[PDB]
RNA sequence: UGUACCAUUUUGAAUAAGUGACGACUAACUAUGUGCCAGCAGUCGCGGUAAUACAUAGGUCGCAAGCGUUAUCCGGAUUU
RNA sequence: UCUGAGAGUUUGAUCCUGGCUCAGGAUUAACGCUGGCGGCAUGCCUAAUACAUGCAAGUCGAUCGAAAGUAGUAAUACUUUAGAGGCGAACGGGUGAGUAACACGUAUCCAAUCUACCUUAUAAUGGGGGAUAACUAGUUGAAAGACUAGCUAAUACCGCAUAAGAACUUUGGUUCGAAUCAAAGUUGAAAGGACCUGCAAGGGUUCGUUAUUUGAUGAGGGUGCGCCAUAUCAGCUAGUUGGUGGGGUAACGGCCUACCAAGGCAAUGACGUGUAGCUAUGCUGAGAAGUAGAAUAGCCACAAUGGGACUGAGACACGGCCCAUACUCCUACGGGAGGCAGCAGUAGGGAAUUUUUCACAAUGAGCGAAAGCUUGAUGGAGCAAUGCCGCG
């Protein structure tokens, strides 16, 4: 897996599933018809690879796979580690 | 081919109440004998027979029964 | 033996559920029903989404029946369970399909209309 | 062809024989008006070859408009 | 009424009884590998795969995958 | 499709206009009938006694092989 | 900058907050009164209600045997194809019933999939066998049809050989779940037609076919984002969420399955309900945006409904099959044809949506080396002042 830079940092959030993480992406945008600084969270699903491992209260890296599971399309790239 | 000799024209003169009705079905019965697609036992005994003269009389006028 | 007030399924297109008989058409006192014998019904439960109404009362005649009769051949033939099918005034029945087979001990009576409508005649 | 009845006009485009007419197309070649006789088609002769090579021949009727051009005095050559 | 559908109907009723003969021939040879995980049955198994491959009646993709299951089999053995 | 179109081809003003409205809003009015009766009408609002608000005649105004008429959508309405 | 108009309406009279009507453009408009033409577009939003009839995918004899007939002593020449087989049929055609989410609009990733024929060149088109319609005969038969036994050819089917090239496995090597390459193990391709030349042998032009191999192309799958109302809808969800093994559609994937589990979504509003084709686009104002999503162009799906499978490269297939369901029609009553949201046209509805139209002339499509066949796709004509321009 080498496929060109797709970043997706976020915050995760749950990690009760074996090797399987809920992380959480916070960005913030401007509205089409007001243009204001407006937040939105959105949830994803992704799958540790073995060799890297998500800790929760992390900055990550996601990219797009092929899909490991259903509702599951989403790799984990690279790791921010606790701090 | 056929020649101009050959299209027949036939008119039952009388009036109803006479069995009229009758002899014009037995004719286009006995000579629109079909046996193929199924004539044979709709047409046998087709009856205009008079109980309610109107449904009949109504049912099977027409131009012409080739 | 089916009786007057004996609630049974119909065979055909009406859209109802249940019937019950009222009374036997013929001489009175009669009170034995038997195969193809034309009575007076009354709709126990029918869906508007059929032909019929609750609470109308029309004509019928019963064609498979639980008690079953001894047909002239010798061979008895049953059913489990009691058929009706409805008739509209005449010869001709209301429904166009019929559900279930029928006997052959009516086909000397008439009713060729409802062996027209039928899968299989006894 | 489109535009008001009394009037056809032709734009000519490259063809793959699966598409509807006057549909989606892959690549208008130009514009020619059958009525007048002039030549009048906008082509530039290279990335019509292109479409030759990648295949999905276009209709036959400008074969001929392109053998006045001389395409294919370049093109059959071109194949070796 | 159309005289091509009721012609190709009558042409695939055959294609289907011929290519269910088929699909049936390559599915005994593969229980016979199941029964038997040898290299004699492999190859008649991947033959019979590459016949039907050649006509089109399985796809390559599938063909492929399916030889690859039981390919992973016999090097397990 | 003998179509379109063209050529002093021939005769010929001859072969073809109705529509809405005039109290004001918003350019375009006078006469007869009319008695809160009729009726007008998008609003203000008109008519139970000389009605430029109604019905008709005439006049006038504006459109036009179309005119009005309603439905419905944006502007005015910044009246979310 | 693109580009800006107001008036009246409350009161004895005055002002202010607000409302209402008028002043103007447009229709998938129609009604009422009249009514000339040319140019051009448009002409069921209601009953995706039921609908008689003709068309709406047919084609291939240079694929095959054979069948029939016009000439010919026969041979053979001449005309057609009933069938098999081949291509085509999934596209065009039409609607918006249903669909509130990757369906739609858009960019990537496909180290997740394929693509007959078109484009790329290369290995080859080797040798055999068996049936089979067509045809005849018998039976069930009114026919419709169905059953039984012989007769026949193929670019139809089935073994074997060659298989550079390909797939599979193994040894080595490249690179950040996959890449290119050396050797080895294993596996599997077919058919000749037509024409010309040559005494023959043989050779040649094209097509048909297999393998290999380049694009292009269509489809499918995942992706962020935005893309109706609705809180007088607070919990929703059980292959669901996730993992191991296996199977499976072009693939990855509980897609499915064997086992282990307990979470996932969720007051940044899920779930529920009503509505709904969407987009580019049509109109309005200068605009914020609203309006309508006629036609059109693309995408989306069903084809009276609910399902299922097959052929095929691609269909769950406008006029393919089967099953269940509502009806018509015929029936000799044994059983059968089935489904005009294709062009029309009609019953009814409404304000209303049309010839029961010509030709494929042209483009295209489908097919065939071909003369070329079909084409209610497509282009014209007809009706209607529905609308615009010009014109008396």
């Amino acid at each position: 897996k080498r496929n060109q830079r797709k970043v997706l940092i976020g915050i995760v959030k749950s990690t009760k599933n074996a090797k399987t993480a809920t992380v959480q992406v916070e960005s913030r945008f401007k509205h089409p018809l007001y243009h204001k600084s407006v937040v939105r969270h959105k949830k994803y699903q992704a799958h540790n690879e073995g060799e890297v491992l998500a800790k929760d209260g992390d900055k990550v890296q996601i990219v797009e796979t092929r899909p490991l599971s259903a509702t599951k399309r989403f790799r984990i790239a690279k790791i921010i580690e606790r701090a | 081919t056929v020649d101009l000799i050959n299209f027949r024209n036939f008119g039952i003169m009388a009036h109803i109440d006479a069995g009229k009705t009758t002899t014009s079905e037995r004719i286009l019965f006995h000579s629109g004998r079909i046996h193929k697609i199924g004539e044979t036992h709709d047409g046998e005994s087709v009856m205009d027979w008079m109980e309610q003269e109107k449904e009949r009389g109504i049912t099977i006028t027409s131009a012409a029964t080739s | 033996m089916v009786s007057f007030m004996t609630r049974l399924n119909v065979a055909d297109n009406t859209g109802a559920k249940q019937v019950g008989i009222i009374k036997v058409l013929g001489s009175t006192r009669k009170r034995y029903a038997f195969l193809g014998d034309v009575v007076v019904v009354s709709v126990k439960d029918a869906i508007p989404s059929g032909m019929v109404k609750k609470g109308q009362v029309l004509r019928a005649v019963i064609v498979r029946t639980k008690k079953g009769q001894q047909r002239k051949d010798g061979t008895h033939l049953k059913f489990d369970d009691n058929a009706c099918v409805l008739i509209k005034e005449d010869k001709s029945p209301r429904g166009t399909r019929i559900f279930g087979p029928v006997a052959r001990e009516l086909r000397e009576r008439g009713y060729n209309k409802i062996l027209s409508l039928a899968v299989e005649v006894v | 062809r489109m535009g008001r009845v009394h009037y056809p006009t032709y734009r000519i485009v490259a063809v793959d024989s699966r598409v509807k007419r006057d549909g989606k197309y892959i690549a208008l070649i130009g514009h020619l008006n059958p009525a007048l006789k002039e030549n009048k088609c906008k082509i530039d002769e290279a990335v019509a070859l292109e479409w030759l090579n990648k295949g999905a021949k276009p209709t036959d009727t400008v074969r001929s408009l392109f053998s006045q051009t001389g395409l294919w005095k370049k093109f059959v050559e071109s194949k070796k | 009424n159309i005289k091509s559908n009721e012609k190709r109907l009558r042409q695939n009723i055959k294609r289907n009884l011929n290519n269910k003969g088929q699909k049936t021939k390559l599915k005994t040879n593969v229980k016979n590998f199941h029964k038997e995980i040898n290299l004699d049955n492999l190859g008649n198994v991947y033959s019979q795969a590459d016949r039907l491959a050649r006509k089109g009646i399985i796809s390559t993709n599938r063909a492929r995958r399916l030889k690859s299951r039981n390919v992973a089999v016999l090097n397990k053995t």
